[PDB]
């Protein structure tokens, strides 16, 4: 007990210490990024001890260490929850973050604000571990809004660029639309269960939980970029490649999925919420993987990859498999951060070139990035016994063998084929073929920061699915009896996606020029969704923000009715009273009319 | 990363791309060989030369600047001014 | 259409710009280099077919339906250069492009760290302030009545003069500060 | 700045229109005001309602981030048509065709989710069988009461 | 056609002034003129002293208050021996062997 | 043949697909030259002050000050109460107030009617 809780809080305090070091500074640093990388590596090593002694016994606890505020029946405390979800996600997040920062010491080397960048990246890590370790909804909302604001500050890193600021404000807009549902859920739990703590929510076990689960699904739609609130995650690639690699692939964007996994005792007793999650996740993983088939920016393709995987996570929450969804989070982190790091190695080797149509011939020119990109693509598509096999295939085996929305399963399988299609699209246009990049070659990947940072996630993307899937305890019953067409479905659909997309790729060398169909323009212009919704919905607001509210009401009519009408009335009465001609005759004639009205008509003498 | 361009290196690369173009004989070409007067090329050929310059150095030359670079020394001076060489 | 020196685009300029936009969008459609090179020579032949057209109404009509051809056959995501407008690295370093006048606001203890640089900046500022009145009186003696007609500027006509309105062109920040 | 360079009332006579066009630094033939319905525009020019993204980006602007020159009469919704905001730029696909394709795709997907919810897939199995009266004490049943005997047999 | 002679002359003069400016942005070998200004201490200051502080804080201020560190009770199997009692948990009933 | 581009309010017509782009007529030459002259005169007037070494401050833009004065102070002196403004001020000013009034009033009447009949599940609701 004394070892577990101590090293638990040591991980968080150790992560906070470089923030105090960068805020209490005078000198130009003796490599502050190496200091933050050493700090996060040692926080990973420290966090492995509570993880291992969770694996030994299942030891969970709650550190409610600081009483913060008692609102009459709501005792809000600094309360940390060390259960299975924290004990597995915190080492995975720290390991990925350590890889991203040793990558960042190479990639962001020309940046004169590298200390600000490492400060912001560590602030993201602190807010994400406030999110994943929280016991009450207020502290989870602290971590929630914290990763949203660090997402803002890290998308809009190069702030003289208009599109970076636009993408960051877009990410804030969609996440606040999710925050509507999050604060809806907090309101429901406070008014109906008198709590924000997870324990009293789980122990009271409410039955009429339709509305708080709809709020949580809206919060996860905003945070995990589900359908309806998706385009901020492809817009979020405008930030630097460590930002897209750490935050917007593997660690931040799973927080809505992590939110719905965290509330699994309430989603397991609500079939309507499961159907909503299932249909929404299948819609998202269809739509984004369909959009990824025809994109040309490599970071856009990997962003649609990670949003398709988040849609798959929402699917496997929707089939009442929360622990397989969390296993897919922990699995997905390794190879998706590694695929973004390989893309960043390509982009820096080709002098900030991010388009796949100016690549090629990099099979031998960048051999280590080629190896790791192939291993990451096979872990993404579900090569057997790589890391993605140990969750995603099981997800398919649980999505087939369950009382399921059948259209959701069928779109999940079409998305599974599309994953193989865009993965070999990456491999074909980036690595295979012939060069298309400009003629002055500066191709070099021989920095030990780059090599070791890709290497540790490469060891992860080989072995971590095996190691985690054999260390975690059983929390469900795995379905392991199914017919042979149904057991082999994920592998066969993945191989068929590879075959069909190899046919599509071999037809690209041909001398046949077709005009593009409506299918291509629909897959390439993002389902037409940001072309409509980002032009129409701001327009209808902003004109209403100026023509209706600003000019018509609070500059004209609310100005007309109370002050201007009264002022004109008093002006008019003032000009009537003082328009006398100075004639003594008229004033005394008015006095006689006064006396006659007073006596005869008003009777003031009776 | 990012090797610095020089006037001699840009001149070598511009004349190198122009020596690989089969409508210019590489022995008549010099740094002041005007494309329409000395080399006798079409305006379409001048557009293709500027597009090959763009594919060579990796940055777009706008058309208001592309329709005025009429000798290779003008192209070298334009790439020099837009990339700030000899710092 | 919209140009600093000229009020318009000529018909020849419109044909050249459509040719370049068509080849860039064709390269976006025709990714590989040999396949692009084949279809680019075919498009060059299509532009060489109507090169010697003397009826300007017919040439303007052919340019118009060639624009409609291009608008039907454009790529939805064309290839944009990284520093071209619409690029991934476009206006990325604008947050690092601090103007020169901010060096005037520095403290003398942080100006003393670079003695030769600011001592050399002082003669640039002196050259600018002695050239300014000569180039203003050069601009007013050469601009026609009613104001200037185009946004072009004259060069330095005398020996010892600097070209008019030169400071924020010469002392602009670098592309990679 | 002084009085005769500020915006004023709606011009009706052509000399007032010409003085307004000279004030807003533009031609009389290009100077259209807003229609005089009394919304509070006055003599302000109806600029042609474009975003600033459509402006020529290779042109040397006085404000390169805004793509806007000094002295140029700004649009009434200039703060709205900045490049951080609403774009009017020409789209490769027609706007109505985009709306029809997106509405058809979303409506068809929601219809097929309703169909698959009406017709769900499942496995050729019975219910999952639990001991101790479908786990009566585990599911929160009170021990003072007694459930009816739920019995599962071998097959 | 390309440039006018006035445009060529202006671009040459601006180019010369620009190259002089960019050359004059270089540094001197004395510049920047600066004013005149334990192997595993990271494992001591950043790790071990926080383990000391946090262990003191949890032992004598947090666990001294009720329900602050609440641990899930450990998992009990048939065949275990309790440390606080010595009571051997009796093993399971004999299995109807399936294979 | 080819599908014609249909321009919209938020997706305008391209410069190259506009039939007035190909005007070689002398009146359009005069209009483009006069706009060029206005733009060049404003450009020269800007960059004489912009390149001044003696100037240290803000090159004031009377277009910008004029825009802010039209957006802020000119609205009421060029307002006329007529049919259009009265119907838009009643539709957008008191309309949503009436709407949210009846919505929240119906909701709270339903909720209060359920509470004082012992019907609303208010089992753990003690924070209010
Ligand atoms: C029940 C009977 C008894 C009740 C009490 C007495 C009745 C009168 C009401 C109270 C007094 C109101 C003012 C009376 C005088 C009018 C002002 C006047 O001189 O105007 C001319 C003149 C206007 O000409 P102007 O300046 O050239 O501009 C006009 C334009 O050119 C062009 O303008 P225009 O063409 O539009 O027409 C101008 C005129 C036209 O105005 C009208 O035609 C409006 C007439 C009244 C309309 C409303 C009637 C509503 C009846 C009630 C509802 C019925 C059912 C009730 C059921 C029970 C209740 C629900 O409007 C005005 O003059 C506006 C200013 C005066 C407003 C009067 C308000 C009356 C309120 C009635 C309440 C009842 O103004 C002046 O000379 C201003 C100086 C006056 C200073 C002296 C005023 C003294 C008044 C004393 C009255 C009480 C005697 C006290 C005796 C005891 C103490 C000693
Ligand atoms: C390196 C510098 C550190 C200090 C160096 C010197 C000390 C060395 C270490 C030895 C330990 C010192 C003594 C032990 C510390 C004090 C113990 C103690 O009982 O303290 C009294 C209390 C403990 O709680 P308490 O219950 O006794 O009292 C709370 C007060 N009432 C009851 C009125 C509500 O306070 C603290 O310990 C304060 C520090 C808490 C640590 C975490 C702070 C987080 C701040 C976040 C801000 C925003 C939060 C909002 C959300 C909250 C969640 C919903
Ligand atoms: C994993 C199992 C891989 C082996 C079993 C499937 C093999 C297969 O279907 O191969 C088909 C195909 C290669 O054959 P084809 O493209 O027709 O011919 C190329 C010339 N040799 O395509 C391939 O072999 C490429 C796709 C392989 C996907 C492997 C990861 C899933
Ligand atoms: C909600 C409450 C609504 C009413 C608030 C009071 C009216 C609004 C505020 C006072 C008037 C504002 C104002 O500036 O009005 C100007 C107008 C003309 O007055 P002038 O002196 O010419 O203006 C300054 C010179 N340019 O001034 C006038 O026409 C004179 C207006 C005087 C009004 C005094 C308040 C009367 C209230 C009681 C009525 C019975
Ligand atoms: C489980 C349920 C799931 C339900 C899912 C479906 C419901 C939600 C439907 C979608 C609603 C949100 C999407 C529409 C608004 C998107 C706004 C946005 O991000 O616009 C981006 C735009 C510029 O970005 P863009 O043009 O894309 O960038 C290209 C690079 N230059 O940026 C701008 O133009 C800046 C605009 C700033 C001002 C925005 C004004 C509009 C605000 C709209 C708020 C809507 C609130 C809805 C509340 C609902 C409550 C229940
Ligand atoms: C009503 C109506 O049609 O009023 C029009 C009238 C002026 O009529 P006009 O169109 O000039 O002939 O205009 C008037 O009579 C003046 C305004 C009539 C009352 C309008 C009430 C609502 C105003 C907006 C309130 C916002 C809060």
């Amino acid at each position: 007990m004394n070892l577990f809780s101590s090293l638990t809080l040591v991980t968080l305090i150790l992560l906070t210490m470089p923030i105090a070091a960068i805020n209490f500074n005078t000198h130009k640093f003796t490599n502050y990024p190496l200091y933050v990388k050493t700090t996060i590596s040692c926080a990973f090593i420290t966090s492995m001890i509570p993880t291992m002694m969770f694996i030994h016994t299942g030891q969970e606890m709650i550190i409610s260490n600081w009483h913060w505020l008692t609102i009459q029946t709501l005792k809000l405390s600094l309360s940390f929850k060390m259960d299975f979800f924290s004990m597995m996600f915190v080492p995975v997040a720290l390991f990925v973050t350590w890889s991203i920062m040793e990558f960042s010491m190479w990639y962001m080397h020309s940046d004169p604000n590298i200390n600000q960048f490492f400060k912001y990246l560590l602030l993201f890590l602190i807010t994400m571990l406030i999110l994943v370790t929280a016991n009450n909804l207020f502290q989870l909302f602290i971590g929630w809004e914290g990763v949203g604001i660090m997402s803002f500050l890290l998308i809009g890193w190069w702030y003289g660029r208009t599109d970076a600021n636009t993408a960051a404000l877009q990410a804030i807009l969609y996440n606040r639309i999710g925050d509507i549902g999050f604060i809806l859920a907090m309101a429901w739990f406070l008014i109906n269960l008198n709590t924000w703590d997870l324990q009293q929510i789980f122990m009271l076990n409410p039955n009429d939980s339709n509305l708080p689960l709809m709020g949580l699904i809206l919060a996860a739609t905003g945070k995990s970029a589900q359908f309806g609130l998706h385009p901020w995650l492809p817009s979020a690639m405008e930030g630097p490649t460590p930002v897209s690699a750490l935050l917007h692939s593997s660690t931040m964007v799973v927080a809505g999925i992590f939110l719905l996994i965290r509330f699994y005792p309430l989603t397991e007793n609500n079939k309507f919420g499961q159907s909503i999650m299932l249909c929404l996740g299948a819609m998202t993983t269809l739509f984004t993987a369909m959009c990824a088939l025809t994109q040309n920016d490599i970071k856009k393709i990997i962003a649609f990859s990670t949003s398709s995987q988040l849609g798959l996570m929402m699917v496997t929450i929707g089939i009442n498999q929360p622990h397989l969804a969390f296993l897919h989070i922990c699995t997905h982190a390794f190879f998706k951060a590694m695929l973004f790091m390989c893309s960043g190695s390509i982009i820096h080797s080709l002098n900030d070139e991010q388009d796949i149509r100016k690549m090629g011939g990099l099979f031998k020119a960048m051999p280590f990035t080629t190896t790791a990109l192939i291993i990451g693509s096979l872990a993404l598509t579900g090569m057997p016994f790589l890391t993605g096999f140990y969750s995603k295939d099981l997800i398919i085996e649980s999505a087939n063998t369950s009382y399921t929305n059948a259209w959701a399963l069928l779109m999940t399988l079409v998305a599974t084929s599309f994953t193989a299609i865009y993965s070999t699209r990456i491999i074909f246009f980036a690595l295979l073929g012939q060069p298309r990049f400009p003629t002055l070659i500066n191709i070099n990947e021989n920095n030990p920061f780059l090599i070791n940072s890709i290497k540790r996630l490469l060891i992860g993307s080989l072995f971590a699915g095996f190691i985690i899937s054999n260390n975690i305890p059983p929390m469900t019953i795995p379905q392991m009896t199914m017919p042979h067409y149904l057991k082999m479905t994920a592998l066969t659909v993945t191989i068929l996606g590879f075959i069909l997309a190899l046919e599509i790729s071999n037809t690209t060398h041909y001398l046949k020029f077709n005009y593009p169909s409506n299918t291509f323009k629909f897959s390439n212009l993002l389902g037409y969704y940001p072309t409509i919704m980002h032009r129409l919905t701001p327009y209808m607001n902003l004109t209403m923000s100026q023509k209706s509210a600003s000019s018509l009401l609070d500059l004209i009519w609310l100005e007309t009715i109370l002050p201007k009408t009264i002022s004109l009335a008093q002006m008019k009465m003032s000009t009537t009273i003082t328009s006398q001609k100075g004639l003594i005759k008229l004033y005394f004639l008015s006095f006689l009319i006064t006396i006659l009205i007073s006596t005869t008509l008003l009777n003031f003498h009776e | 990363d990012a090797p610095p361009l020089t006037l001699e290196g840009i001149k070598d690369r511009v004349l190198y791309v122009l020596k690989l173009y089969d409508k210019i004989d590489p022995e008549k070409l010099s740094v002041n060989s005007h494309f329409m007067k000395d080399l006798g090329l079409d305006s379409l050929d001048q557009v293709e030369i500027i597009m090959a310059m763009e594919d060579e150095f990796g940055f777009e030359i706008p058309d208001i600047d592309a329709e005025k670079l009429m000798c290779p020394q003008e192209i070298v001076d334009y790439i020099a001014d837009k990339k700030d060489v000899y710092e | 259409a919209f140009l600093p020196s000229a009020a318009y685009l000529t018909h020849q300029q419109k044909v050249l710009q459509l040719y370049k936009r068509a080849l860039r969008h064709l390269e976006s459609r025709c990714v590989h280099r040999d396949k692009y090179r084949y279809f680019a020579c075919l498009l060059r032949a299509r532009f060489d077919e109507h090169k010697n057209e003397k009826d300007m109404v017919k040439a303007t009509q052919l340019l118009r339906e060639a624009e409609k051809e291009f608008w039907h056959g454009q790529h939805p995501q064309p290839y944009i250069f990284p520093e071209s407008p619409g690029g991934t690295s476009y206006e990325r370093y604008e947050c690092y492009k601090v103007p020169e006048w901010c060096l005037d606001d520095w403290h003398p203890s942080e100006k003393a760290m670079y003695p030769d640089y600011f001592a050399k900046r002082e003669q640039w500022k002196k050259l600018r302030r002695e050239s300014w009145e000569r180039e203003v009186k050069q601009l007013q003696e050469e601009t026609p009545v009613g104001g200037p007609r185009t946004e072009a500027l004259p060069p330095a006509r005398k020996q010892g003069d600097l070209p008019p309105l030169w400071w924020h062109i010469v002392t602009r920040p670098r592309e990679r500060p | 700045i002084t009085k005769d360079m500020l915006p004023g009332p709606y011009p009706k006579t052509p000399e007032e229109r010409a003085a307004a066009a000279k004030k807003y630094n533009m031609r009389v033939e290009d100077y259209e005001p807003y229609p005089d319905d009394g919304m509070g525009y006055g003599d302000y020019p109806k600029l042609p309602d474009r975003s600033q993204q459509e402006r020529d980006p290779w042109y040397d602007w006085d404000h390169p981030d805004l793509r806007l020159n000094w002295g140029e009469p700004m649009h009434w919704d200039l703060d709205m048509y900045i490049r951080n905001r609403v774009d009017t730029s020409p789209t490769p696909v027609n706007w109505n065709l985009m709306c029809k394709h997106l509405f058809g795709f979303v409506a068809f997907m929601l219809f097929m989710f309703w169909v698959g919810e009406t017709y769900p897939t499942y496995q050729p199995v019975g219910p999952k069988q639990y001991p101790y009266n479908n786990l009566y004490l585990e599911r929160g049943g009170d021990p003072n009461k007694e459930p009816e005997p739920v019995v599962h047999y071998e097959i | 056609s390309g440039y006018t002679p006035d445009e060529k002359l202006r671009l040459q003069q601006l180019r010369e002034l620009r190259r002089r400016w960019l050359k004059d942005q270089e540094l001197s070998p004395r510049e920047p003129v600066l004013p005149p200004r334990r192997h595993s201490i990271f494992a001591f200051t950043h790790v071990l002293i926080p383990v000391w502080i946090i262990h003191y804080y949890l032992k004598y201020h947090v666990t001294t208050k009720p329900y602050t560190i609440v641990e899930k009770k450990p998992r009990i199997f048939p065949g275990d021996t309790i440390l606080e009692t010595g009571e051997v948990i009796p093993p399971m009933k004999e299995f109807p062997d399936q294979h | 043949s080819f599908p014609k581009y249909e321009p919209s309010r938020l997706a305008s017509l391209p410069t190259t697909l506009d039939p007035a782009e190909y005007d070689i007529s002398s009146e359009t030459r005069k209009a483009q030259a006069e706009r060029l002259a206005i733009r060049s005169r404003l450009k020269r007037e800007y960059q004489l002050q912009y390149n001044d070494p003696s100037r240290r401050g803000v090159v004031e833009d009377p277009a910008l000050i004029r825009w802010t004065c039209a957006r802020s102070a000119n609205v009421y002196p060029n307002f006329r109460p007529n049919t259009k403004t009265s119907l838009l001020g009643a539709l957008f000013g008191i309309g949503p107030l009436i709407f949210w009034y009846y919505v929240f009033k119906t909701d709270r009447d339903r909720k209060e009617k359920l509470i004082q009949e012992g019907k609303l599940d208010r089992t753990f609701n003690i924070s209010y």
